[PDB]
RNA sequence: GGUGAAAUGCGCAGAUACCGGGAGGAACGCCGAUGGCGAAGGCAGCCACCUGGUCCACCCGUGACGCUGAGGCGCGAAAGCGUGGGGAGCAAACCGGAUUAGAUACCCGGGUAGUCCACGCCCUAAACGAUGCGCGCUAGGUCUCUGGGUCUCCUGGGGGCCGAAGCUAACGCGUUAAGCGCGCCGCCUGGGGAGUACGGCCGCAAGGCUGAAACUCAAAGGAAUUGACGGGGGCCCGCACAAGCGGUGGA
């Protein structure tokens, strides 16, 4: 799955100051990581529809924090959507 | 034929019948008998007085080979199940140990309609 | 009343996950290999959901029997 | 063997019962609980692995980012189709035997589909708490699963039963609301005709979705009450039956 230290990575590699356990960006990330161990886990286990759920409540949950950032600051967005390289 | 001291008693109690095959400490069919061999023809066969009877005519073919001791085994819950068990303590045969070992799935085969 | 004695008091302490503790885990079966009904054992809501996947372990490793036959006793 | 009783059926090419070995398929006994989890269909033998949801604690972080959703997208038991495997046991259709006035059934002995795996379809249901989805407020009592604490008790999240206030046609609901209010959704508008027809839409097909009218009837309904009634039960009595005596029916 994931452990603390790989998490740690994405956290501090992203936080807008040190101990920002969660800003917006942090979370837009953490999911990105989780979605992605999930895209795979599914990309072979095609018959696990059950977890496909959790994926989408996550595909989802991201897309709001997305817009939230599009609204309260569009630069810190431009920077968060290159730094993870999404849309598509 | 041969002679055998210790031998073991198998009892199979259904509903339409009750069957006693008696054997030797391996499990080899010395003499066997059920109610339908006693003279009973249809639903007659399952009576507790038929089970008492098979465990006579089977235990009588078995003293014919000089039977001394028995251990008993029983397969089922059926009409006169223990009526044969008693019918053996009552025939003139040391009843060693008495054991039940009924076929008990751990849920494999879907039984017929008639559950 | 089935008021003999449950097996929770008839022992010092032990672990419910040590599969091969077969001195103890023999007194959690019957005169069949059947895992004793929770009323006989007197185990918690957790406890006999643990002792469940225990004697299902210590069975495959032969130690504890799947079933027996029966002593008329 | 089978049944109310029996025959079709299997056995003197050796059946059943009985011991030892072997293959193969399908499910998972006891723990199994009024118990758990999940959005729903749904899920329990055991092991590991890849994962989803979720609760508790400390209140550390950003700082209203939140709710609901027409259409679109995905999941959706069972049967059903399609190509290919698999087929023990069960078992529509079907083959017989029995019952009955007749039995295309209830009962019995075989039997293909199929249930099983795959991969794509099918996309319905008494899919049911027949209660769409979030938040705020309103006596409590016991029970039960699961968390945290100074664990005689306190306090979170669940599943049940009884009850305040209040609602309700009544039943019953009852801090798991059918109580008191806010948001949004979909849905109803008298019974039959009818889940049909017309049209479009989806599928290979079986069919589904959306979904009327003409005409005809004064109803169709919902809970609830007193009875009557049951091849429903519980409890009493009469020469009602049995235990006994004597007759008719025949002359
Ligand atoms: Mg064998
Ligand atoms: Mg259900
Ligand atoms: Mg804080
Ligand atoms: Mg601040
Ligand atoms: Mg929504
Ligand atoms: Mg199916
Ligand atoms: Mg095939
Ligand atoms: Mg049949
Ligand atoms: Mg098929
Ligand atoms: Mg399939
Ligand atoms: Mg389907
Ligand atoms: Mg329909
Ligand atoms: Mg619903
Ligand atoms: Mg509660
Ligand atoms: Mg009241
Ligand atoms: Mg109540
Ligand atoms: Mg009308
Ligand atoms: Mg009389």
């Amino acid at each position: 799955p994931i452990t603390k230290e790989e998490k740690q990575k994405v956290i501090q590699e992203f936080a807008r100051f040190p101990g920002d356990t969660g800003s917006t960006e942090v979370q837009v990330a953490l999911l990105t990581l989780r979605i992605n161990r999930l895209s795979e886990h599914l990309k072979v286990h095609k018959k696990d529809h059950h977890s496909h759920r959790g994926l989408l409540m996550m595909v989802g949950q991201r897309r709001r924090l997305l817009r939230y950032l599009q609204r309260e600051d569009p630069e810190r967005y431009r920077a968060l959507i290159e730094k993870l390289g999404i849309r598509g | 034929k041969r002679q055998v001291a210790s031998g073991r008693a198998y009892i199979h109690a259904s509903y339409n019948n009750t069957i006693v095959t008696i054997t030797d400490p391996d499990g080899n069919p010395i003499t066997w008998s059920s109610g339908g061999v006693i003279g009973y023809k249809g639903s007659r066969k399952g009576t507790p007085y038929a089970a008492q009877l098979a465990a006579l005519d089977a235990a009588k073919k078995a003293m014919a080979y000089g039977m001394q001791s028995v251990d008993v085994i029983v397969r089922g819950t059926g009409a006169g199940r223990e009526q044969a068990i008693r019918a053996l303590q009552a025939s003139g045969l040391q009843v060693k140990s008495i054991v039940d070992d009924t076929p008990v799935p751990h849920n494999g085969c879907r039984p017929k309609k008639k559950f | 009343p089935s008021r003999k004695a449950k097996v929770k008091a008839t022992l010092g302490e032990f672990d419910l996950r040590d599969y091969r503790n077969v001195e103890v885990l023999k007194r959690f079966l019957s005169e069949t290999g059947k895992i004793l009904p929770r009323r006989r054992t007197g185990l918690s809501a957790k406890e006999q959901r643990i002792l469940a996947k225990t004697i299902k372990r210590a069975r495959i490793l032969g130690l504890l029997p799947f079933t027996e036959k029966l002593v008329r006793k």
